């Protein structure tokens, strides 16, 4: 069966670096027409789109966030990793992880998300 | 006697193709279908002996008038499938009204008379369809779209010609007749589910 | 971007009862909306995508319908297991948007 | 030698035709413009006899598109003019196609072949101004549409029309040449400033 | 010359009649294809247009005003009337008297307008 | 109906200068937007018509532009007789609108 499950620090304090992991199975990345793609539900709020990866080492990044969003792979680990430079308190959401194939385009499995809290 | 009249009736076989045509808002399409129905079937009631006294116009006439409304409507189905935005959808439009006017004048029973229309088409919805899927990083038309209009309209498609180019080598008169239902059901098939630039 | 607009923010509703979500995009989506289940502690479920094709195993009361810029979702025989926040989702462009959800509830 | 190279020179007229069209973003009449200044051409090429060795087509094919391009020329430069919406836009395009292909193919030379489109497309574009004009409550086309546009485009239409089909009678060299550059000059005029569905 | 000129009450008291008069020379509105339209200023505010009345007896009204405008004609003595039923002190306001043509749609000639001060 | 959106409020120039006024249509008005000039105390006179014809009389520093939906109108050689109110007008429909007006000042 597919599975993809997140990871990341848990709580940070403001103006660093959230480095969010993603890491899956039941599927390959570099498999044609594959992808991964990230999203967040901010504190009290509706699902906002982040970033996607591509099996062809394509990206696109959400133009709210296209300055401090990065996205990175690695197939020998079955692993995608989002980098999200200087945090602000805005940033205290669930971040999910969700597979996207060439057959449909919307995403068709996600992770349990895991919950990121930013503060002093 | 079926050799003068199945042919002539299975004509009415694209009467269903001008319904659906209107019933969508495909108003062009279903006029080529519908002007392609008149000169088929008077083409085939007045070479049929028992029945050739009710044509009012020559032969020259009718025959050329089936030969060109049967590739000018290959060529609007496909055109409507391809599902161009203006000002390229009036532009192709008149390719191959132009186009297929001049070959079929020159030659009605020559090569590239049906083949030129479906073989551009078809190049003209493969560079469409291939572009969107790089656009799309996936597969243009909906699996939907492929399993139930493109899949089915091409299968009929196929078998209209293998019938009308191979099989009525064996016989006309049930072969024929079968060529006309298989390609106004590939024309049912082959349009969209509705005109999305008139409703 | 796209601004995806559902209707009911939420909506309480009888068991064995029939619910209606409804989605205004601000531009024309071509049918390619999708419909996301998401419960608390889990991932979001893909019912519904291209408008009206229900992924497999998905129980067959879930139907979407609309074609140019508004869609709708509706649950019929609605069970106690469907209360949960329903997500449309733009895939037109690569440039993905939600909706702002519909928290379903009971009565 | 004129009699052989004006009439073969003055098709070059709807070369300007072309170009505008173009230029306003009218492709599918700049496509019936260019394919009519072809036949024409070729036609004119073809008949005179010091340069008849040219046409690589038979006098039968030449002659007609000749015919046929010019009569759906003056058809989509007075739709150009009715300026409708989809589904109407292709519908009646179709309709002058489909109608002067029939028409032509019966009797290139008998009576309706021009005055049919011609008779037609104004009664069509008098329907719609004066449906217009109840609505406005008012002159429809701007007094400037009128006094720059279909005043001196219909000027020039039927200076084209009388060249053609009386002042023949009396020169052919001349008179036809002048009737090449009246009937690009009316198609000029008659043609709106921007296609509104496609800019 | 073409001349429009308004007649007014100046003040009245709300929810009352307010009866406009617009007198004109040089046309008469029964020549074809000629009309006489009303437009107001209010207190403060940008153009509105009210009514229009026409030679062959038609009549148009604002949709937000359509319910308590009403217009009338008297070529005998080359007037118009404008009445506006249930005043409010929203209705102050400068009423112009404009004449509008068959081959140009739009008004090319208005009276110098109306003050009509309403309120208690 | 149709709102009629003029940019510049209020609008302040040298005499000699040159003042362009942008407009605005919700929907288009297929040229149909005419230009008035309003003076305190006086009736407003008609400058321009379907977009660019002026009327006769008018001094030749108006012109007026645009197709569909966005129109402009623009005064050169400004006098100090140009100092005025300037209003478009929507009569596409019958359903007159006019915009919120422009006011011209001295500098
Ligand atoms: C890629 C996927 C799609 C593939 C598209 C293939 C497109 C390439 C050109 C098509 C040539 C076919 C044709 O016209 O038949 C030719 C014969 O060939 C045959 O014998 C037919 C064999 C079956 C056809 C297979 C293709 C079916 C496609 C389905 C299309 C259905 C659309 C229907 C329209 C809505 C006849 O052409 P012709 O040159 O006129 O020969 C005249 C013969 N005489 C008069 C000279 C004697
Ligand atoms: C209302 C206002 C507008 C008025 C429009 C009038 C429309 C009614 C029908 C037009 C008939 C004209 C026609 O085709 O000529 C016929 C002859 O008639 C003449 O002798 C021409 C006389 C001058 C034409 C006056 C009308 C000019 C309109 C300007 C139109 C310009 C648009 C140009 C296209 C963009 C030829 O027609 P035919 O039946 O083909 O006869 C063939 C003759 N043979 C071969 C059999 C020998
Ligand atoms: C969009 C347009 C091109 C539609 C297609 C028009 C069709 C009817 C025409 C245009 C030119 C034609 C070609 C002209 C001449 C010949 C020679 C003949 O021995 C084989 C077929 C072939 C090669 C024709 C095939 C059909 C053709 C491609
Ligand atoms: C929109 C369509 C109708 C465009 C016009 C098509 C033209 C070319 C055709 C369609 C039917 C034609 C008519 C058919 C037959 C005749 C008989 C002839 O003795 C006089 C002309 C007349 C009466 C034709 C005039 C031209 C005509 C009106
Ligand atoms: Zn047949
Ligand atoms: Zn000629």
């Amino acid at each position: 069966q597919v599975t993809l499950k997140e990871s990341g620090p848990g709580i940070l304090q403001p103006s660093q670096t959230l480095s969010l992991t993603c890491s899956f199975s039941g599927f390959s990345l570099s498999t044609s027409g594959m992808g991964v793609s990230w999203i967040r539900k901010p504190s009290g709020k509706g699902l906002e789109w982040l970033a996607h990866i591509f099996w062809d080492d394509d990206k696109r990044y959400n133009p709210s966030l296209k300055s401090r969003l990065t996205i990175s792979k690695d197939t020998s680990s079955n692993q995608v990793f989002l980098m999200i430079t200087s945090i602000d308190t805005a940033d205290t959401a669930t971040y999910y992880c969700a597979r996207r194939t060439w057959l449909l385009h919307a995403m068709d499995y996600w992770g349990q998300g895991t919950s990121v809290t930013v503060s002093s | 006697v079926a050799k003068l009249l199945l042919p002539t009736l299975s004509s009415l076989a694209f009467l269903p193709t001008v319904s659906i045509a209107t019933k969508r808002r495909f108003y062009m399409e279903a006029m080529v279908y519908l002007f392609t129905m008149f000169f088929v079937a008077f083409s085939h009631a007045c070479d049929g002996p028992g029945l050739s006294v009710l044509c009012f116009m020559r032969r020259d006439i009718l025959e050329y008038f089936s030969i060109y409304g049967t590739a000018l409507s290959m060529w609007v189905s496909l055109m409507a499938l391809a599902d161009f935005d203006e000002p390229q959808r009036s532009t192709f439009t008149m390719l191959g009204v132009l186009t297929i006017a001049v070959r079929t004048f020159h030659d009605r029973w020559g090569y590239g008379v049906y083949s030129g229309p479906i073989g551009t088409a078809t190049l003209i919805i493969a560079v469409k369809w291939l572009k969107k899927m790089k656009e799309k990083k996936g597969l243009y038309p909906d699996k939907s779209i492929y399993t139930q209009q493109i899949g089915p309209g091409l299968c009929f498609g196929a078998l209209a010609l293998m019938l009308r180019f191979f099989f009525e080598e064996w016989d006309y008169t049930y072969v024929h007749s079968f060529y006309h239902c298989a390609l106004a059901m590939s024309f049912v098939l082959l349009l969209p589910k509705v005109n999305k630039k008139a409703g | 971007d796209i601004q995806m607009t559902q209707s009911p923010s939420s909506l309480s509703a009888s068991l064995g009862g029939k619910v209606t979500i409804t989605c205004k995009a601000s531009q024309d989506i071509n049918e390619y909306i999708a419909w996301y289940q998401h419960k608390p502690g889990k991932g979001p479920r893909l019912l519904i995508h291209y408008t009206s094709t229900l992924q497999p195993g998905i129980p067959s009361r879930f139907s979407g319908s609309g074609s140019g810029r508004d869609y709708s979702f509706s649950i019929s025989n609605l069970e106690p297991e469907d209360i949960a926040t329903y997500y449309c989702l733009q895939y037109d462009n690569l440039l993905w948007t939600f909706g702002g959800g519909t928290k379903l509830e009971i009565k």
